[PDB]
């Protein structure tokens, strides 16, 4: 399995109404393992997985300290962008900021990302030499030629292929029962008549980790991608996600019918049917 | 300014087995911005210890939030999301379908 | 654990 350490971090201005909202998570592949919010009583670096929470004064404190840290940096960067924009103090703006570290199976790495958004639309993004960044106008090109000016990127290598690999592994190593496994799929179906002459088919994925699946409908072999309902992948709340496809078989078609499920977690992809 | 309407899909955690515990999930997914109103409702009647998960957001910036709460489903109870959005014209109620 | 960085846009 491959695996990803990510950070999202988002800062909401409240013209009028204090100080901007900074909310930040940490992410291990799918699971979430710690959160900060500006508007809590707290004002510290909280867990969110049971394999953080043991970690230690110096961790969490630390973690407090640079996330106040990104909290200031983030609120300093939103009335940059209201200058490099010229819009009014009255406004609401949203900037919006996520980096992280990909490793494969062998955990080395594999992938460094730092995109940054504005108003729900791309600014800046690291490209994946992480050397180089892609700017989306001249606002984030004024940006771009900052970050170049002051070597930005040389101290992002740093951290991207040293310190956010190191610790993902740490992770991994550490809450190795929740992130080290592979939860696959609960599958059946369900059939219910919507009228005399069709009826529902559908095909269920249950308490599966990591979220990656793909969930197919076929008829006689043809993919019916054009006709399947396909809801995205739901969260249980235990850890696990959810998913479904349906599709409306005349009647009497059902064994023409195939789900196909794949997913991490089963040794050879699934093919289920109403028989 | 973007604003993208939010997704809901209201839904259980376990195979809804009436008399049984299982909570009662609401994840609103699409939206931007963050601002987000979203009830769980027990016969119209709005549920007041609600969780939420902690704001996150996609690939392509926009925000997605699980709503949960504790519930054992009956026959005869109807349960539902209620959720507003500046992209709603008016609050969006979505109903649990327990085959869904 | 986060990165310790205050570079502004």
């Amino acid at each position: 399995g491959s695996h990803s350490m990510r950070y999202f971090f988002t800062s909401v201005s409240r013209p009028g109404r204090g100080e901007p909202r900074f909310i930040a998570v940490g992410y291990v592949d799918d699971t979430q393992f710690v959160r900060f919010d500006s508007d809590a009583a707290s004002q510290r670096m909280e867990p969110r997985a049971p394999w953080i929470e043991q970690e230690g004064p110096e961790y969490w404190d630390g973690e407090t300290r640079k996330v106040k840290a990104h909290s200031q940096t983030h609120r300093v960067d939103l009335g940059t962008l209201r200058g490099y924009y010229n819009q009014s103090e009255a406004g609401s703006h949203t900037v919006q900021r996520m980096y992280g570290c990909d490793v494969g199976s062998d955990w080395r790495f594999l992938r460094g990302y730092h995109q940054y958004a504005y108003d729900g639309k791309d600014y800046i993004a690291l490209k994946e030499d992480l050397r180089s960044w892609t700017a989306a106008d001249m606002a984030a090109q004024t940006t771009k030629h900052k970050w170049e000016a002051a070597h930005v990127a040389e101290q992002l290598r740093a951290y991207l292929e040293g310190t956010c690999v190191e610790w993902l592994r740490r992770y991994l190593e550490n809450g190795k029962e929740t992130l080290q496994r592979t939860d696959a799929p609960k599958t059946h179906m369900t059939h219910h008549a919507v009228s005399d002459h069709e009826a529902t088919l559908r095909c269920w994925a249950l308490s599966f980790y990591p979220a990656e699946i793909t969930l197919t409908w076929q008829r006689d072999g043809e993919d019916q991608t054009q006709d399947t309902e396909l809801v995205e992948t739901r969260p249980a709340g235990d850890g696990t996600f959810q998913k479904w496809a349906a599709v409306v078989v005349p009647s009497g078609q059902e064994q023409r019918y195939t789900c196909h499920v794949q997913h991490e977690g089963l040794p050879k992809p699934l093919t289920l049917r109403w028989e | 300014m973007i604003q993208r309407t939010p997704k809901i899909q209201v839904y259980s955690r376990h195979p809804a087995e009436n008399g049984k515990s299982n909570f009662l999930n609401c994840y609103v997914s699409g939206f931007h911005p963050s601002d987000i109103e979203v009830d769980l409702l027990k016969n119209g009647e709005r549920i007041e210890k609600v969780e939420h998960s902690d704001l996150s957001f996609s690939k392509d910036w926009s925000f997605y939030l699980l709503y949960y709460t504790e519930f054992t489903p009956t026959e005869k109870d109807e349960y539902a999301c209620r959720v507003n959005h500046v992209t709603l014209s008016q609050p969006k109620i979505v109903k649990w379908d327990r085959d869904m | 654990t986060l990165t310790s960085c205050n570079t502004s846009v």
